[PDB]
């Protein structure tokens, strides 16, 4: 959901830019940066 | 039902809450599973609620340092699973945990594996005894598969067991004496202790457990006993449990609290699980009346049923009235050292009222029609002539008809000398329950006038009774 | 002499009858120790007329076991004062156990125990326990054991005479919170000397000589003292034997003296005598270094090694407690020994200062059990365990379950070698194994077969982490927060299982750092287990490791250290790595809603109203807002006429700004029959990072409207009589009704809302001649008075 | 008569000693002989002075 | 204390009588 967004948007910060992977599953800051 | 899960990759490495709901209601999984849990709290119901419904996991299953697991207890309707090389060394079932206690309770059911070895290494608290089930009950018994100093070392295999002697109940209160047990010196016992739960009857030990400290299980503490000169007469130890529910049965069970040693250790014994009926008792919440009036003469009511039911919940009673208007071990352990020493030393050789039966609920027979009343209700657990029941109140009136108040009867004004004239009225007769017109103009009788001797609305009680049409007369010049 | 009267005579042990304890009429000082017990058929009639008056010190120690009969020892030894220790009874220097009879304890002379501590256990019926203050008589206070007696239950009762009475003359002494006087017995008082004053005091305080101990008869005198600190001589107390020479650390003798006992103890081999020598000018009954002695009795330095060996009876002695030790002063061990100190007090000290010239070890050691021994460095100059005899399995260091053991020795600054034998460690919780890695680089064992038996996960419940991580990066968000930690690997990666990231809600800078412990969420640190980062390449591509913890609390102040978690192996080495304890706080967020909004009609001005702090402030709560909306009536209200059928009798029931801390407002300016919407809201912080909500009515008219008007009357004609009303004004004016009556018990009429409005409508019709009258009701919404006066008139149609 | 440990242990050696005293003279123990292993009367009898 | 003094003491010895906090501390109180 929301969290979602709200924390990739963390993750980017300055830099510009799924659900089955981290909704659905386990989710690590190693993978969002991507 | 079936629900035949998958997962990417198959292996999925679950933690204490998060993750767990993902397995929620799967089964025949087609994957594997680490179960990595070593913090959180309520994880034995919570891991029921979501993993409690596996049936069967193919490739293998691993369970590694988890902390607050104490059993696989929460495991188990896993029954089957699809074994295969998903593992090193060809392993199926891999354990390798600070306070595991037990796998499964091996008396109750079987669990077939197709293949492959089994891991357990590091279980302290698990006792080896029971891997020695876990061999026989488990499908790779001996021939097919090859699987003792480090696992079950902090454990004690208890192989005594108490019974107990004597039991006694009451309304709130149980009485329990079991046998005497003494080490081979009788300063080792610290003391028994004694567990117990509410058990609506095939609760064991470790349901509802973990490291985290959310133990259901009670648990008190008995100091031994005064021990007594004559050797082969002694004091039977007890306990008397109190404050407890009435006609509720609970589960029991004693350990023994043995400290220590370096050499042979003694070990302790447990009582087996006892179930024991608490008394019957007389119920006294019939509570949460509702009434209502159905009509002038019907009379509606429900009621809650009792809270404390105290037994077998027998017919109701309603009446109605008519109100018309470690560090401990080693201080013990250094008193016995010290003791020892002293002795090593200083010695040297040389009434209306109804039974409702089943529904908590009631329709009092006709009545009067507007008066209220004063009802009583009291529940009962016992059918014989010699019952027990012990009175809630609330108090209802029944509706009115409102017609009947109106008059519909005599009303004129009567004409005398000149200025002198009275207006006879009649008094409703059986009302549900003063008066005010002419011109309109207002006015107000009530119960001191009527004994002295144009229209009238004739109710005080309710309001918008019907209005008599207008007495027309001439003036009384 | 004055100051001791009597002999000195050696220990005693009077066993089995009281006949025999006719030895301490005449006795002044023990040498020794005095053992009184198992005399199970005496009572209290045979102590009725036994007493030891002369009896003032005793040098080791007193004991008494199940001495039947006796109730108090304050008839027995009323002048007891000095207890010094020299050799102890396992740690104890007073020992009373299983007296079945005895009641009180007596002793009030003694005033000071120079070494040891005292257990006092299992009688079954002694009590005025509490009422002793052992601060004062040990000069350490901790340690002592007591336990078990009839004091501990029964709600035992000690009535201390003087104070209690009145009549003062009983100290009063300190407890952390319950001062209270202190005593013997109910009519013996312990003496309490003035801080000024180890040295003793006279009747009335006065500070005794420097050398006196516990007591004198008379102050600041050499002499006359009771029992003398350091050394005593004829009748005075010295700080140091002149020249005599010290003798059992208590009395100065001459060379004579010693002789004899030389003389005595060649002429009888005893197996109770000692060759006493002369040395370093002291009389000692052994004198490392001088072993060899001349015809004279004073030992000479040796030329070579001369180390006193000293050999164990069956080759194993079990140091068990300070009087085990004790008995290895001085001592090379021709034995193994077992180190075996139980229970919860610490003696490194005493284990050093006996054991700590130990420089070499014939056979094995072997540590089991210890639980207090934090380090074994009391072992100050241990340096070759030769291991010629092994425990079982061919071991030559053995450590097992010492549940506090920590360090073995300062590696950097010690030295060690063992000849043979392996290295045994299990259970021991707290050793970390670099330790016992350094002790097997330190020790020899690498340099041949190894296949030491060190059981891997020793170390446990204890910190071994010899590496940083630093945080290279964090964010606070009011929820969640980002924590990049440097990347950190082994020699081989392959070693890194992840990282375990641990954090709690800390509210205060002050924090313990990790050692080991339980995962209960009460206190421990919350754990996540983390990933491993990935391995491409060089650091300068392959990205820092990291986590983004979630669900916080905003505002608060959390520790998050770091640690790693690693391979264990006994090929291998970094036994790990952990961050600081650093500190860190989510960011604050818009608090929640106020709690509770209550109101009150407590001053007719205006409505008095009370609030509750916001469940969760999301921050330091500083600031409050609220608005006071005055409502319009509604609108039915001026219009609806309730004279109408049925129709029920009515009822009821910007200048905004902020306020301080103060949880409660009241407004200036308002109508009557009011009370309006309140809506409220809190701040945590110009930028107003901020309503609940409540609407009240207040007071009514709160004094009586009874609004006086064109009540008058004017006869134009007959249903022409000219009778007014006016509106009242001063409350809302939600007039419900004017009662019109035509007084015949006023017969009443109801007046329209605004139709009487119009033009002074609604007026009574077709009078008769004659006296007629009214009051009207100006009725209000609650109309309890607002009658006007009765006034009356002469009809005149 | 198995083990005797703790205060059993003075309550049954006193027994055996009756009006004799136990044996003791200055310069493994009893507990090591009659505690951690069987006991018997041929043995606690040494403990009393003859 | 309250009813338990007598409640409790009834129930553990009411076969022995009485004489005057755990069943093995006040099973002492009955005149057995």
């Amino acid at each position: 959901g929301g969290e979602l967004v709200d924390t990739l948007q963390f993750v980017c910060g300055d830099r510009g830019f799924i659900v089955e992977e981290c909704c659905f599953r386990s989710c690590d800051l190693a993978l969002l940066e991507t | 039902c079936p629900k035949v899960c998958h997962l990417l990759e198959g292996e999925k490495t679950i933690d204490s809450v998060t993750s767990a709901q993902e397995l929620r209601g799967c089964t025949v999984i087609n994957g594997s599973l680490i179960i990595n849990i070593r913090g959180g709290n309520n994880l034995a119901a919570e891991l029921e609620a979501n993993l409690g419904l596996i049936e069967e996991i193919s490739g293998y299953l691993k369970i590694r340092r988890s902390y607050a697991l104490v059993s696989l207890s929460f495991f188990r309707k896993l029954r089957l699973i699809r074994g295969e090389t998903l593992e090193i060394g060809n392993y199926s079932f891999y354990a390798l945990n600070q306070n595991l206690r037990q796998l499964w309770d091996w008396s109750k059911h079987n669990l077939t594996i197709t293949q492959g070895k089994l891991f357990f290494h590091y279980n302290p608290k698990l006792c080896l005894s029971e891997i020695h089930k876990m061999e026989e009950v488990s499908g790779t018994k001996g021939r097919q598969e090859r699987n003792l100093k480090t696992n079950g070392d902090q454990a004690s295999c208890e192989n005594e067991l108490l019974k107990f002697s004597y039991i006694r109940t009451s309304f709130d209160k149980i009485l329990l004496r079991w046998e005497p047990y003494w080490p081979p010196d009788f300063r080792d016992l610290l003391g028994f202790m004694l567990f117990y739960k509410e058990a609506p009857q095939n609760v064991t030990e470790f349901d509802g457990q973990d490291a985290c400290g959310s133990n259901s299980w009670t648990v008190v503490d008995i100091d031994p006993p005064l021990r007594s000169n004559d050797p082969k007469s002694q004091n039977h130890p007890g306990w008397l449990m109190r404050g407890l529910k009435p006609w509720t049965q609970y589960a029991i069970f004693v350990k023994t609290l043995v400290t220590f040693s370096d050499e042979r250790r003694t070990y302790g014994a447990k009582s087996d699980i006892i179930y024991v009926q608490t008394d019957a008792t007389n119920p006294s919440v019939p509570l949460d009346p509702i009434s209502v009036s159905n009509s002038s003469s019907q009379i509606i009511l429900k009621w809650k049923p009792p809270s404390d039911p105290n037994g077998n919940i027998t017919h109701y009673l309603v009446f109605w009235e008519r109100q018309a208007e470690l560090k401990e071990l080693e201080e013990s352990s250094f008193r016995k050292t010290f003791e020892d020493y002293l002795h090593n030393v200083v010695f040297v050789p040389r009434r209306p009222f109804e039974k409702v039966v089943n529904k908590e609920s009631l329709v009092i027979s006709g009545l009067r029609h507007f008066t209220g009343y004063r009802i009583e209700l009291q529940a009962c657990n016992q059918d014989t002539p010699e019952e027990r029941c012990s009175a809630a109140y609330v108090s209802a009136r029944t509706m009115p008809e409102a017609k009947a108040d109106d008059i519909v009867g005599p009303v004129t004004h009567e004409i005398f000398e000149n200025n002198v004239v009275h207006l006879m009225w009649q008094e409703p007769k059986e009302p549900n329950g003063l008066y005010e017109s002419y011109r309109e103009l207002h006015l107000c009788v009530s119960r001191k006038h009527f004994a002295l001797e144009v229209r009238i609305r004739a109710t005080s009680l309710a309001g918008n009774g019907s209005w008599t049409e207008p007495t027309y007369f001439y003036v009384t010049d």
